[PDB]
């Protein structure tokens, strides 16, 4: 690509959720919504192989007829009411039809088959980008109308969700799958409490974005998409075995470290208001999300792999890739628990 | 669940002007000149009150008024303003520019006979405030009385009480 | 009803047009005559196969500049309002940044046809 | 650069029309004065009833007839 | 109005139920999505002429705009398939699972 | 909204034409606008679950006003009396609702 | 009586398709040194209704490989619209006063590609689909600059509606404040009726009577004289818009006998043009109506918004 | 004629059925063109011509770009229209059999709110201004440039990177 | 020319215009009583 | 209708055993279709015969399930009079554990099946006992 290009596309990639926050219109959080489509599928499709092209075009049609989906409870909205705004008193099919679009858009089960090919099938980067910045405008949505919403098929979505994303990850040797999974969990934690308190939404969503960010960038540093490839770790890049197992063990919720606070919290605001069992069993199936990330630790960190006679070259060479940011994004997780107060 | 009051028929009934829109449209610019006080009050109660109900004997004024004025026009000057409005009625959107040697017949005849001047471009088309006997509406709308907001906490805040009540943090 | 009666009368003109010259003349069919032309010789393959067009992007470009034209066709009413000012540079905005990406595509050779 | 127009005058002249007629029709309003009657004329249209409003006792500046010396005088679309 | 919004409705469900319902093609399911907007644009434009709310009918003509984009970059992907596979089918598209 | 920039900085670039009572482009009232105009400001400095509850009156007359049920279903009831009436032998129309009337201006 | 009306509108019009006909060979012919036709009639007033005859009793073809459905469909629609495009045409008076005319107008064109387009389909041969996109291409070349021209010039109008423009027209014609628009105008009008230069469907000698190779009888006639009558719909429409005949509300039929004078002329224009030009190659056209007249229709379409500010002189919404 | 809306509606209904029973893209984008053009002129029996007009040039375009791409990517050798199956013909049939039928049934399940056949063509145009000037629409289309100046950004912006994207697609 | 043209076109529909501000009250109470008119009739039909 | 199902709870366990059982049968049996219908559409069959066996299959084993545990709970309650007692529905889950190890020949899925089914039916009694709400209004 040119520059003018890439300014273009990522500026427009930047407006189409600032346009969908900063907008009482829901025709314009729409247009943000499309926005965001239109200018991420250039980038699924940089490389311009199959896997790319089946990609983009699995992505382009699951978020269109999500966005029509959404399109549709808009308009019938206005025919009722006469206003671009779910107010109260709309009707629960209409907010029903919405939400089930949005999840769509974001990759909730039933709806998330879609989401780790998509994943696989695209570069470590634009991977974080679909998992991160377009999680974020959906949830506006959601944010936006929190005492509108049915308590409960958020729920089984989210506990769907739940046990199909630790389901998944529980066998995939490919990391981009991996962290697909993982964010479908981590969304059905979102809005199993968005309903409640939805501060914590955000919460778990900013600490969601703070570990994978590190990790896909983790693998960027060797261009790593196979337990076998991050498993030859120890002798290209050793001193991030210590980030990767605690961003991992943070990923899955374990005390001291950040990851816990929000399944904590998030228990909290359930228990609250009697959720007690549905809480039981996300908090139960979080374990079996935790098993394969302590299997991927162990296969990186504490039985180093053979490796190869090639890779002693990278021993020779030198680097320049870590960012400054993967320690700060790596070190206020793992290790922000006491400020949780600060937090909520 | 109440009742519409709607007036009567002979609530209605008024001697009406049985008149074409060409020859309407052709003495409009003296109608607007004339007869306008009675015109304008008839406006003021029906924008002022959104009731039709409440400008009935207003529009039957309009109405009188409106007659008056085409009498004063079958009195002198009717063969110029037939002339006049024969010719634009021909027209398809009746247009003025079409005839224009017919309007100054009939406006040297109105301002020879009755004294009326023709207004000038704009003048019809400005606010002229009116004076009435009628007292204004109280409430229009029919606005119910509106429920009270929820009241306001006053005091200068303070540090919280122990801190952040969370779990365990004591600061 | 009037434009209905017109257009219902011009399809009866046709209907009956073709009515005429399909049931008018006389036949004598078989397949040496029913079956398709192609310059002499018999066809080779068939037309029902895959046409690679070479304009495609022209074509999608196509399709975007009729969406301009559709916000660029509500200005024989725009100009009647009161500012004049905001539409004016809106249209200008409009038209300006519509000529800046066909000169994109220009230099970037998407006119051009796939050689 | 001089020559450089010169040439582009005679090799692909309708370009250079292109550029200095979008130029001019950004510039030439900039330039007139008849630009600010657009909006008045835009503005005097009277699409609406011009509603009457109530007479106070302190309303001066407005007329209480159509003719008379008050108001907005359109005296300068006449005679332009 | 009641009826032909109830019938513009279970259009759009019809073509909704299209895009969903795949065949071996895929412009098939493209043109599925522009009946979409294309029920969806007319049950806007109904309302707005129905209410007479004005300032309102720009939301179709964006609708119009972002969905011909939509359809744009459909047919884009479109090119890309053929390029690859050469024929345009849906049940090509099955080499991400491995 | 979620990030009220508008506000923060006072510019209304879509808040302006949220509802049917905001401003069409000629002073032209779209219908139902005394019902909506009622409402949002029977519902101001409330918000919500109180509002849902102590301006009820005003939002069922503006569904009322929209959707208009109530009169279909009042005019339905009418005509139905009517045809059974006039299969009956009962009932005739009058003049003025055959299309034989004198026309009032 | 209103069928009265659509008689005199519908039959003139096909008597003067007909002979249209007859003057484009007659004007070819003395362009190329020869004699028209002069065997028939007096002067060839009948070789058009011995063509017609002529196709009208040749045996059609339905062929095997081929849609019967569109095949029969398309030249219905293609006379349909040819037909239909002349009924809200002032000449001062019109039969169909519409207020959005141009709109209909670009729309029943832009249909009438789709006769075209779909018989080419269904004809199930290579020439056919060659033609078939060959239009495709031209009106993607072609549709943009009608749009935007029409656009710019009747930004000096106030509408669409095509009465509007006899008035606009009262003391001087369109053509001196717009006579590039004119040019474009012309030549997209060339373009659109898959007229020469610009014929590129039935490109003799390169497609074998492209789009039309598979028919024979009248619906080759229809599909002929739906181009002989789309021609002069748009000589009319360029004398309406631009050489403004005289109205005088008193007489119209001046009106009527100026529109026929400049029309007449128009159309002898475009078989002038005919016999002179060759061919172009159809992305020779594509790019020189992308890169020539594009860009200065946008530009001229910015003079135009800016001219009614700047001078004041916006015209009227009715 | 009251139920022409009403024949307008099935007949968009019956051409997004056969849009979604999905035969090759030529009869499709037929069907498309069919219930553009149908929705044009319902949108006209509701008082709107501008907005049915762009419908119709603007789904004129798109399908004359999807015939070049269906010649071209999306054609077999046998385009399977819909006689071609026994079972699309039986699900177009069944689809026509059931509006039919639960047409008739909304019509007795509630008296009217939902389908109302007895009470049809009293319902369409919901108090009009009988007198009134700059009404229709083009001059809410026109508040793009004039109290909706986003709307115009915002498109505009979506248009000019729209061409981006495809070059870069299509690279 | 042009400018001119449209220049007198913007005063004669003022003048148009002006004709309807001029007759807008006499219209609009005819209007008022006839709809109650109909009204009236509609409720003493529906009486019976 | 909600009320069909809602009548399971109109009169305790151990009276109406024929109601209960094909009430819980109906339940079984629309899960199984469920299920089948998520089978079928991903991972299809090589024929629809094929597919119209797996959906029948599907089905009546999940009608047995709820018909087993219907009776059982009913039985249960009826001998040994408890019906505000979680076991009798911890034994009707057991045979409908059972009921899936011999429709599906494997005796750990039959153990397996019995323990989950158990404990998640008298789990399932306690809450209808205790007023436990699955998918609660926000109250806070
Ligand atoms: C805990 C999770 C551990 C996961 C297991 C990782 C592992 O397998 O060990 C690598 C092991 C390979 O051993 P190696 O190849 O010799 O190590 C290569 C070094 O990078 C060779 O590096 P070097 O010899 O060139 O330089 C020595 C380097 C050595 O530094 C290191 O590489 C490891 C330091 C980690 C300290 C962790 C302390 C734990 C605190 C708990 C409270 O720097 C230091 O001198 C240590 C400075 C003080 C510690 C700095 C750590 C700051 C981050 C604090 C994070 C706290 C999280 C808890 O396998
Ligand atoms: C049409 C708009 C969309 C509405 C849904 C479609 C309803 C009509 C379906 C009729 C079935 C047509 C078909 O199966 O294909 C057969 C044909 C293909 O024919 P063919 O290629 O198989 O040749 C047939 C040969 N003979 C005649 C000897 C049998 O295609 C069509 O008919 C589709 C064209 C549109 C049909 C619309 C007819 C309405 C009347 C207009 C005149
Ligand atoms: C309160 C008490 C609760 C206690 C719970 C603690 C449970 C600890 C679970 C650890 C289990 C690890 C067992 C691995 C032993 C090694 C066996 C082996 O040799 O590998 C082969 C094994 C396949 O064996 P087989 O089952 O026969 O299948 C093949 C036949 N076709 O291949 C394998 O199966 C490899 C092992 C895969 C493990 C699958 C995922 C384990 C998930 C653990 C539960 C997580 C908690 C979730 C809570 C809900
Ligand atoms: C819902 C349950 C669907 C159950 C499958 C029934 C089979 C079927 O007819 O629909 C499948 C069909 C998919 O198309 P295809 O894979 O090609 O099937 C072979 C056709 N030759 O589906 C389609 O092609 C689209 C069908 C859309 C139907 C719209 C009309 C609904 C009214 C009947
Ligand atoms: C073999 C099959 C061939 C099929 C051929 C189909 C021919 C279609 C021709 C293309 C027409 C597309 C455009 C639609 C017609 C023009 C629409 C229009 O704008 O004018 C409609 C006209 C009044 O519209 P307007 O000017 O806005 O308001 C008048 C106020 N006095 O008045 C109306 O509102 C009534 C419009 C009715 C349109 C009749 C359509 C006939 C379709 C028959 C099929
Ligand atoms: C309203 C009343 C609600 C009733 C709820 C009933 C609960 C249904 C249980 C979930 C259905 C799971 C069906 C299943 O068994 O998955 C099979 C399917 C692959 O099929 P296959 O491998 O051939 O079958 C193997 C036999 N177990 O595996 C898959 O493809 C995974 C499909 C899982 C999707 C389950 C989502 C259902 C919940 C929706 C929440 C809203």
């Amino acid at each position: 690509m040119n520059p003018i290009t890439l300014a273009i596309i990522y500026f427009t990639i930047f407006l189409g959720p600032v346009i969908t926050m900063s907008s009482t219109n829901l025709m314009l959080m729409w247009v943000g919504l499309e926005f965001s489509l239109l200018a991420i599928i250039p980038m699924l499709i940089n490389k311009k192989n199959p896997r790319s092209t089946e990609a983009a075009t699995k992505y382009f049609v699951t978020q269109a007829t999500a966005s029509m989906i959404i399109l549709l409870a808009i308009v019938l909205n206005y025919k009722q009411l006469g206003t671009w705004m779910f107010q109260q008193q709309t009707n629960g099919l209409i907010l029903n039809m919405t939400l089930m679009a949005l999840s769509m858009k974001l990759g909730l089960a039933p709806f998330h088959f879609w989401l780790p090919e998509v994943t696989q099938g695209i570069p470590l980067h634009m991977g974080l980008i679909l998992l991160t910045w377009q999680k974020i405008a959906p949830l506006s949505i959601l944010i936006q109308i929190y005492p509108l919403l049915n308590s409960t098929i958020i729920l089984m979505l989210a506990i769907t969700s739940i046990f199909m994303g630790a389901w998944g990850g529980l066998n995939q040797t490919q990391m981009r799958k991996i962290m697909a999974y993982s964010s479908i969990a981590h969304m059905g934690w979102m809005l199993a409490i968005l309903p409640y308190n939805p501060s914590l939404t955000l919460l778990n969503l900013m600490i969601y974005i703070i570990l994978t960010a590190p990790m896909f960038m983790a693998l960027m540093l060797n261009n790593s998409m196979t337990i076998n490839s991050i498993s030859l770790l120890w002798n290209k890049t050793p001193a991030m075995l210590t980030m990767i197992s605690l961003m991992l063990l943070s990923l899955g919720g374990l005390p001291p470290l950040t990851g816990f606070l929000p399944k904590w919290i998030i228990i909290t605001e359930l228990m609250k208001n009697n959720c007690l069992i549905m809480a039981t069993l996300m908090a139960m199936m979080a374990l079996l999300n935790l098993f394969f990330y302590t299997r991927l630790i162990y296969s990186t960190s504490l039985t180093m792999f053979p490796t190869n006679n090639n890779s002693k070259m990278m021993t020779h060479q030198t680097k320049t890739k870590p960012n400054l940011m993967f320690s700060t994004l790596a070190i206020m997780s793992t290790m922000t628990l006491p400020l949780a107060p600060q937090l909520i | 669940p109440g009742i519409v009051e709607l007036p009567t028929l002979e609530e209605l009934k008024v001697e009406e002007v049985k008149v074409s829109s060409a020859v309407l449209k052709a003495a409009a610019h003296h109608y607007g000149a004339q007869c306008d006080k009675t015109n304008k009050e008839f406006m003021l109660c029906r924008w002022e009150e959104k009731d039709p109900r409440r400008c009935l004997k207003e529009g039957k004024l309009v109405n009188g008024c409106a007659l008056n004025f085409f009498r004063q026009i079958k009195s002198h000057c009717a063969e110029p303003f037939t002339e006049y409005w024969t010719c634009l009625d021909y027209s398809n959107m009746q247009l003025f520019r079409h005839c224009r040697q017919q309007q100054a017949k009939f406006d040297q005849c109105v301002l020879d006979k009755l004294g009326w001047v023709r207004p000038d471009l704009g003048q019809l088309s400005k606010v002229t405030k009116v004076k009435t006997d009628r007292p204004l509406p109280e409430n229009p709308y029919h606005s119910r009385a509106r429920p009270e907001p929820n009241p306001v906490i006053e005091g200068d805040l303070k540090p919280a009480k122990h801190g952040t009540r969370f779990f365990f943090w004591t600061v | 009803m009037n434009l209905y009666t017109v257009i219902f009368i011009n399809i009866l003109l046709s209907l009956t047009l073709i009515l005429v010259a399909f049931w008018l003349p006389q036949m004598n069919l078989y397949s040496e005559k029913a079956n398709p032309y192609e310059c002499g010789f018999d066809p080779t393959s068939s037309a029902r196969l895959p046409f690679s067009m070479k304009f495609f992007l022209v074509a999608i470009t196509f399709l975007l500049f009729d969406l301009e034209i559709a916000l660029l066709l509500p200005l024989p009413w725009a100009i009647q309002t009161i500012k004049t000012s905001t539409m004016m540079i809106m249209a200008f905005i409009l038209v300006t940044i519509l000529s800046l990406g066909l000169a994109y595509e220009w230099t970037q050779k998407g006119l051009e046809w796939t050689e | 650069i001089s020559a450089f127009l010169k040439n582009a005058w005679a090799k692909e002249p309708v370009l250079v029309v292109s550029f200095s007629v979008w130029g001019l029709a950004i510039i030439m309003p900039m330039i007139s004065p008849y630009t600010k009657y657009a909006s008045m004329i835009n503005k005097a249209t009277p699409y609406n009833y011009p509603v009457p409003v109530r007479d106070d006792g302190n309303m001066p500046d407005v007329p209480s007839h159509p003719q008379d010396p008050l108001g907005p005088s359109l005296d300068w679309l006449k005679n332009l | 109005m009641p009826s032909t919004f109830f019938n513009l409705t279970m259009a759009f469900s019809l073509s909704l139920l299209g895009t969903l319902m795949f065949r071996s093609h895929l412009m098939s399911t493209l043109l599925c999505l522009e009946g979409m907007v294309l029920s969806l644009f007319i049950m806007t434009s109904v309302t707005s002429l129905n209410s007479n709310s004005m300032s309102s009918m720009p939301i179709p003509i964006t609708i119009l705009v972002f969905a011909a984009c939509e359809a744009a970059v459909g047919l884009a992907l479109l090119v890309k398939v053929s390029n690859t596979y050469g024929t345009d089918y849906v049940q090509n598209l099955n080499l991400l699972q491995c | 909204p979620f990030l009220d920039i508008q506000k923060k900085l006072g510019i209304s670039l879509d808040r302006h034409f949220m509802f049917l009572s905001a401003e069409q482009p000629y002073k032209n009232a779209a219908r139902c606008h005394a019902f909506e105009k009622e409402w949002i400001e029977c519902a101001h400095g409330i918000g919500g679950t109180r509002a849902k509850k102590e301006c009820k009156i005003e939002f069922d007359d503006f569904e009322e006003c929209l959707l208009r049920y109530k009169t279909m279903r009042r005019m339905h009831d009418i005509k139905k009396q009517r045809e059974k009436l006039m299969k009956e032998g009962k009932y005739t129309p009058p003049p003025h609702h055959s299309g034989r009337e004198e026309p009032r201006p | 009586m209103f069928f009265i009306n659509i008689l005199t509108l519908l039959v003139p019009i096909l008597i003067a398709m007909a002979f249209l006909t007859l003057v484009e060979r007659k004007i070819l012919g003395y362009m190329q040194l020869r004699k028209g036709p002069n065997i028939v009639g007096p002067y060839g007033i009948l070789q058009p209704f011995a063509d017609a005859m002529k196709l009208f009793m040749k045996e059609p073809m339905r062929p095997l490989t081929t849609s019967m459905s569109l095949f029969i469909i398309a030249p219905t629609l293609s006379l349909t619209l040819a037909l239909s495009l002349w009924v809200p045409l002032p000449m001062p008076h019109p039969l169909i006063n519409l207020n959005l005319g141009i709109l209909f107008i670009l729309a029943t064109s832009s249909l009438s590609v789709y006769s075209i387009l779909w018989s080419g389909w269904a004809s199930n041969s290579k020439y056919s689909l060659f033609g078939a996109l060959r239009a495709v291409a031209q009106t993607i070349s072609y549709e943009v600059t009608m749009a935007i021209i029409l656009l710019s010039v009747l930004l000096m109008n106030g509408s669409y509606s095509l009465q509007t423009l006899i008035t606009t027209q009262e003391h001087m014609w369109l053509l001196l404040p717009a006579w590039p628009m004119a040019m474009m105008w012309f030549i997209s009008t060339l373009a659109e009726t898959n007229r020469a230069p610009f014929d590129l469907t039935e490109g003799e000698s390169e497609l074998v009577s492209g789009f039309n190779v598979e028919y024979a009888a009248g619906p080759f006639a229809l599909f002929f004289m739906a181009e002989y009558t789309n021609i002069i719909l748009m000589n009319a429409l360029t004398t309406i818009i631009f050489l403004g005949p005289l109205y005088y509300i008193n007489l119209p039929e001046l009106y009527s006998t100026n529109f026929m004078m400049e029309a007449l002329l128009l159309s002898s224009t475009f078989l002038w043009i005919r016999a002179s030009y060759p061919r172009f190659r159809y992305d020779q056209l594509m790019h020189l109506l992308w890169k020539n007249f594009l860009p200065l229709t946008l530009a001229l379409c910015m003079w135009h918004i800016s001219l009614p500010i700047f001078t004041a002189g916006v015209p009227p919404y009715m | 004629m009251n139920n022409y809306i009403f024949v307008l509606s099935s007949l968009f209904l019956v051409g997004c059925l056969g849009l979604a029973l999905k035969p090759s893209p030529i009869y499709g984008g037929l069907g498309l063109i069919v219930s553009g053009f149908v929705g044009c002129l319902m949108v006209l029996g509701f008082g709107g011509s501008f907005l049915g007009l762009m419908v119709f040039l603007i789904y004129l375009g798109g399908m004359l770009v999807v015939f070049g791409y269906t010649t071209a990517m999306a054609t077999e050798e046998y385009p399977e229209t819909w006689g071609s199956n026994w079972l699309i013909l039986g699900f177009l049939v069944l689809g026509v059999i059931m509006e039919v039928f639960l047409i008739c049934v909304l019509n007795y399940y509630d008296e009217v709110g939902v389908i109302n056949l007895d009470g049809l063509g009293d319902w369409l145009m919901y108090e009009v201004d009988d007198v009134g000037v700059m009404l229709e629409g083009g001059i809410g289309v026109a508040a793009m440039y004039s109290c909706a100046t986003w709307m115009m950004v915002v498109a505009g912006w979506s248009l000019f990177a729209g061409i981006f994207i495809i070059i870069e697609i299509t690279r | 020319r042009m400018m001119r043209w449209n220049q007198e076109r913007r005063r004669l529909l003022i003048e148009d215009l002006e004709a309807r501000i001029a007759l807008m009250p006499l219209f609009q109470a005819e209007k008022d009583r006839r709809t109650l008119q109909i009204l009236r009739e509609n409720l003493e039909e529906e009486a019976i | 209708v909600k009320r069909f199902f809602e009548s399971y709870h109109e009169v305790p366990d151990g009276t109406q055993c024929h109601r209960k059982t094909y009430i819980t049968t109906a339940l079984g049996g629309i899960c199984g279709i469920i299920g089948s219908a998520y089978s079928v559409s991903l991972n299809p069959a090589d024929s629809t015969l094929e597919a119209v066996a797996r959906v029948g299959r599907y089905t009546f084993t999940a009608a047995a399930i709820g018909a087993m545990f219907g009776l059982t709970t009913c039985v249960s309650a009826q001998v040994r009079e408890k019906p505000d007692d979680p076991l009798n529905y911890f034994i009707g889950g057991c045979a409908g554990g059972l009921t899936l190890g011999a429709r599906t020949h494997s005796y750990g899925t039959a153990a397996m099946g019995c323990v989950y089914m158990g404990t998640a039916a008298a789990l399932f009694k306690i809450g209808k006992l205790e007023g436990w709400e699955l998918f609660p209004t926000p109250k806070v």
